[PDB]
């Protein structure tokens, strides 16, 4: 997706206080007696914010493609590549950000970061599926 | 002597907003390469491309000398 | 009026981070004692003003809306008037108005876009730097809209429940049934325009395929 | 997943914010059962 | 904290995990230095060599005793909120009597 | 209220923010005395309270809260290891830095000269330039000064790493 | 005050925050019976005050000890980090250069600050200080428990040298691995004047 | 005429102040445009200047040349200094070399 | 490098400064920035396309030869701010 943004991974400023209206009109509590389409918290935290987390992860992996089969610096080795320490920096950064404790911590945000790992093994699997294969 | 000093600071300031800011130097290096590689038994020809006989001993030491300092 | 004596007003000195002691996230939001307060207030004056005819935090709601809204003599079109004006033009008026007020108050939208802070420096400065603003802004938005749709449920009750004095009550009931369908729309797009810039959403140009 | 302590890497954490980067997942919150659980969760996440 | 713990028993090594040098010189900045001089403690290898005095203010926001996000939420929220409320109650009773 | 009598005398252009008024006075003597007395309400607007200290001293005290201290504490605050949209106060409304940090402020551009000279691998002169900056910094050590020294030691790291790669 | 498991402790968290949750209750008490309404419950403040106070100071001490035994474990896998010395020789000739091993310097701090906090529980009962005087706590009070604080602090420093004993001898075989194990004697040599 | 005196020094003082302000900003742009064959503090000091003149420091609508200049200088100084530096050392690429033999 | 950077402004600005008296201090703001005899020629600056023969550098210098022109003129208006300080001298006399 063209990342203009859906919102971002920046709901952490917004989505605290905008759950108070999801709990003071408790969405939707009052709302007197009719058919009123209540929740709406989640419904975007179900649909929108979760897929925006998934594709936001995907474009974040596209900020570590870097077009090199390979090159790196590597105090001990070659370590092939900046790709490698890229995905280390990414999964270290996000795996400090998106979850620390609590393990779910997630609907599938766990499975989201698992999918970022799976894409990383797809790409560095594809280098060996290109140079060797 | 300073043969990339301009390319150094060029790449610095241009690398404040890298890297099409220094990507056309690939094209200018390929062009003026393809002039300086040329010709003398024409030698921009190394892209799957008589003038053979325009080469002898002085043209030899000339040719591989000048290409040698090009590689240097 | 009595809805969140403000957090993050101000700073319990010194005790500054965690975000403060107030929030986060000790501003529970549990179900909120804040919402026991507000949803005690509107249940108090709603079913107890209704139960009455079957600053007390906040007496201006049922007071001004009562002695105002009952002293109408041809009320039934005017209910539709305040409905059909206030839904679109009020919801976009407030939700525009606050972001305008910050958008020139101390803007400096400098930290113009991300200052290229990669990538996934995803609202990094909170940490109390420049997302001390937007938390107060979007917090003030969802707070004001909360007291709003509260009060539109309070006129959608107040006289419509129960015919004080008009048994054609379904006007303001529509102005909950599509009152809340108004405001939950107007916040939802304000979700989708929380794009990653502090997007500030104040242009209105709509160009076709020819410039 | 183990963070665990670092410092590594770049801005000495460079992420460090980190409200599950955005959640509390603040269920209502209103749900203190906690189940005495479990593995944490094999769940095919171990298979993941 | 911690369910399926570090087991056992979940210390942060926080006097390193913070205080390798930390609030060890920020919570100790109303604490250090009070005659806490250097004697060539320009840390001559790389990094921790600011160390002049009063202030050259870093002057850490000091996340906590470091890895306590939730435990500073516990001590802070519990102890400071409860004792704050009781400060208000004893104020109101102080007026009342 | 623009003075647009050039398109039409006896006409006014009052474009208040997100609005526009063509409130056409009938005669032009009422237009000329109207924009003239609104120019005397620019002898009240533009003279009484245009700014005259208002945006001036408001820019003084409001600018005076610049990056992080005005407002010291502090228990949620620090600005140690960053630039973080670094407020170049020398190029800002101070222009008049103290000749220590003014003459080292151009040696902060001399620090950037070291970034050129490192950026062309010419280490030697940039190292000795940095020695001069250590000398003047060392001796004449008023608040941003420390942050300048932070940038200095940052680049001392950059040098030590860079030589230790280059050897 | 802990609050949670690990770090009110090592992690100077009750070492900082415990002064706050201590001090407000102290002012709330001292006021709350400084109104002398009426009698024989000012006794109850004299009980509850020193109860929570001395229990708290004991808590910070216990945290500091069982904390500080874990200090040098997993800390000093470092190099001669902090400074230097100036110890003269037997011929008084400039022979230091004794340096550095920064686990000296950290434990030089985390007791001095605890001295500052326990200074702010012993000397806590000065600044309250109003009439009647309902002075519910003595500014220089517990000479018995002051001697006990001397005992616990002596046990703390003894736990420090025990920590370098275990960490030196077996945890595990590398100050780095003889590789300056002289590092460990350098640290102890600084500890003789630290 | 004592209020025309005080008014004259008043508006003379304020217009002197704003004149000093725009004098400072155009002075800084002159400091930018003066720097030829340096190309290093060009984006640094120039981009520091554009962060004030079109931006918050002089964000009245005051002049035309201030508005069109500080609004213009993105593409002019950035594109012209940019491709100026790009065809710089293409000069040296012609100068590197003819000393091959 | 004189009041020849603001020659007609000795009338076109200074008479509007002398007995104007500034009318109405938005013209002293904006039309003295539209700058009678100085930046009333504000047209075609322009960093001239086409290709760098014609011209792209002299008109780029003349994109800010109001930094030359209207700032030795605004500086001459700062030198006329010394004349306004001379107007503040006599405005310190009669006051």
């Amino acid at each position: 997706v063209p990342p203009s943004v859906f919102n971002m991974k920046v709901i952490l400023d917004p989505f605290l206080l905008f759950t108070q209206s999801t709990s003071t009109i408790v969405p939707s509590v009052l709302t007197q007696n009719t058919i009123s389409s209540l929740t709406f918290f989640d419904d975007y935290m179900n649909k929108s914010f979760l897929p925006k987390i998934q594709m936001t992860m995907d474009y974040l992996f596209t900020v570590e493609v870097e077009s090199n089969n390979p090159y790196a610096l590597e105090l001990s080795d070659e370590n092939h590549n900046i790709f490698k320490t890229a995905l280390d920096f990414q999964r270290l950064f996000y795996n400090l950000l998106n979850v620390f404790n609590t393990a779910n911590t997630f609907r599938e945000k766990i499975s989201y970061c698992i999918l970022d790992l799976l894409n990383h093994f797809y790409n560095y699997y594809l280098g060996l599926f290109n140079s060797l294969i | 002597e300073f043969f990339q000093l301009d390319d150094f600071h060029d790449s610095i300031m241009i690398f404040q907003n890298l890297n099409e800011l220094s990507v056309l130097s690939g094209e200018f290096n390929k062009e003026y390469e393809l002039r300086k590689t040329k010709l003398m038994y024409p030698l921009i020809w190394k892209k799957n491309k008589f003038t053979q006989s325009l080469s002898l001993h002085f043209l030899q030491d000339y040719f591989l000398k000048i290409l040698g300092f090009l590689l240097y | 009026v009595t809805n969140n004596d403000i957090f993050k007003i101000i700073s319990i000195s010194h005790n500054g981070f965690t975000s403060l002691e107030n929030y986060l996230y000790n501003i529970v939001n549990i179900d909120i004692m804040e919402h026991s307060k507000t949803i005690n207030k509107n249940l108090e004056q709603f079913i107890h003003d209704q139960s009455l005819n079957k600053q007390e935090n906040e007496g201006f709601n049922r007071i001004g809306f009562l002695l105002k809204t009952i002293n109408n003599i041809n009320k039934l079109p005017v209910a539709f008037n305040i409905i059909t004006e206030r839904a679109k033009e009020e919801i976009h008026n407030i939700i525009v108005k606050s972001t305008e007020s910050i958008r020139s108050k101390h803007p400096s939208l400098l930290k113009m876009a991300t200052s290229l802070k990669n990538d996934n420096h995803f609202g990094l400065p909170v940490q109390d730097i420049l997302s001390i603003i937007l938390r107060e802004c979007f917090w003030e938005i969802f707070l004001k809209l909360l007291y709003a749709i509260q009060c539109h449920r309070a006129i959608f009750e107040m006289s419509n429940i129960l015919q004080p004095t008009s048994s054609a009550k379904p006007a303001f009931k529509f102005n909950k049934i599509w009152g809340k369908l108004l405001d939950e729309i107007e916040l939802l797009l304000v979700r989708y325009i929380n794009d990653p810039e502090l997007i500030s959403s104040n242009n209105g140009s709509i160009k076709p395929i020819n410039g | 997943s183990q963070e665990p302590m670092l410092d590594a890497d770049r801005l000495r954490s460079s992420w460090t914010f980190s409200e599950s980067m955005d959640l509390n997942y603040s269920n209502p919150s209103s749900s203190p059962n906690s189940l005495g659980n479990l593995k944490i969760l094999l769940d095919d996440k171990a298979s993941k | 904290n911690n369910t399926n713990q570090d087991k056992s028993q979940g210390c942060v090594e926080l006097s390193y995990y913070l205080k390798i040098n930390q609030l060890f010189q920020i919570i100790s900045d109303t604490g250090k230095d009070s005659e806490g001089l250097k004697s060539t403690v320009e840390p001559n290898k790389v990094n921790t060599i600011s160390g002049t005095s009063y202030l050259n203010l870093n002057c850490q926001p000091s996340s906590q005793g470091l890895t306590d996000s939730p435990t500073i939420i516990e001590m802070w929220l519990l102890i400071l909120k409860y004792i704050n409320d009781l400060w208000k109650i004893c104020d109101q009773f102080i007026e009342f009597w | 209220v623009t003075q647009e009598e050039f398109s039409t005398k006896r006409l006014l252009f009052k474009f208040s923010n997100s609005n526009s008024s063509l409130y056409e006075c009938r005669d032009a003597d009422e237009c000329s005395r109207l924009l003239d007395v609104i120019r005397k309400a620019k002898d009240d607007l533009c003279d009484i309270f245009h700014v005259e200290e208002e945006n001036s001293k408001r820019i003084r005290e409001s600018f005076r809260y610049l990056q992080s201290t005005q407002q010291t504490p502090g228990r949620e605050n620090n600005r140690s290891p960053n630039k973080n949209k670094r407020r170049s106060m020398g190029g800002s409304i101070t222009p008049d830095m103290s000749s220590t940090a003014q003459r080292l402020k151009f040696l902060d551009e001399g620090v950037e000269e070291i970034d050129i000279e490192l950026a062309r691998l010419r280490f030697e002169s940039a190292v000795e330039t940095l020695l001069d900056i250590e000398s003047q910094l060392e001796d004449l050590s008023l608040m941003l000064l420390n942050l300048i020294s932070l940038k200095i030691e940052q680049r001392r790291e950059a040098i030590s790493s860079k030589l230790s790669q280059s050897i | 005050d802990y609050g949670f498991i690990p770090p009110n402790c090592n992690g100077l968290s009750c070492l900082r925050y415990l002064p706050k949750i201590v001090e407000p209750i102290l002012k709330f008490s001292t006021e709350l019976a400084q109104l002398n309404i009426t009698t024989n419950g000012i006794t109850i403040c004299r009980n509850t005050l020193s109860t929570i106070i001395n229990r708290c100071v004991g808590a910070i001490s216990s945290t500091k000890l069982r904390d500080i035994s874990n200090f040098y474990q997993l800390e000093n896998w470092q190099v001669y980090e902090t400074v230097t010395f100036s110890s003269k020789s037997q011929d008084s000739s400039k022979n230091l250069t004794f340096e550095y091993g920064v686990t000296q310097f950290p434990e030089i701090v985390t007791s001095f600050q605890e001295v500052s906090i326990k200074t702010t529980r012993d000397l806590l009962f000065a600044y309250e200080k109003l009439p009647i005087i309902n002075g519910i706590s003595v500014v220089s009070y517990p000479s018995k428990q002051l001697l006990t604080g001397i005992e616990i602090q002596q046990i703390i420093s003894m736990e420090a040298v025990l920590e370098a004993i275990l960490k030196n001898a077996a945890k595990d075989k590398d100050n780095p691995r003889n590789s300056h194990t002289i590092l460990t004697l350098t640290n102890l040599q600084y500890f003789r004047e630290c | 005429v004592n209020n025309k005196k005080i008014s004259l020094k008043i508006s003379e003082a304020t217009i002197l102040i704003t004149k000093v302000v725009r004098i400072l900003e155009l002075s800084s742009k002159c400091q930018e445009l003066i720097t030829e064959r340096k190309f290093f503090k060009v984006l640094q000091n120039l981009d520091s200047l554009e962060k004030l003149y079109l931006q918050e420091f002089k964000n009245y609508n005051f002049q035309f040349l201030i508005e069109i200049y500080n609004s213009i200088p993105f593409l002019q100084k950035v594109t012209k200094d940019e491709c100026i530096n790009l065809i710089r050392n293409s000069l040296n690429l012609n100068l590197g070399k003819n000393l091959i033999k | 490098s004189l009041y020849e950077l603001d020659p007609k402004w000795k009338k076109l600005l200074k008479t509007d400064n002398f007995l104007g008296g500034l009318t109405v201090n938005e013209f002293v703001q904006e039309l003295s920035k539209d700058h009678r005899n100085d930046v009333l020629i504000d047209a075609n600056t322009k960093n001239l396309p086409t290709n760098e023969k014609d011209q792209d550098a002299i008109r780029e210098a003349i994109w800010k030869q109001l930094d030359p022109k209207p700032y030795i003129r605004t500086f001459e208006s700062t030198l006329k701010e010394l004349k306004n300080l001379n107007e503040e001298t006599l405005n310190k006399r009669q006051y």
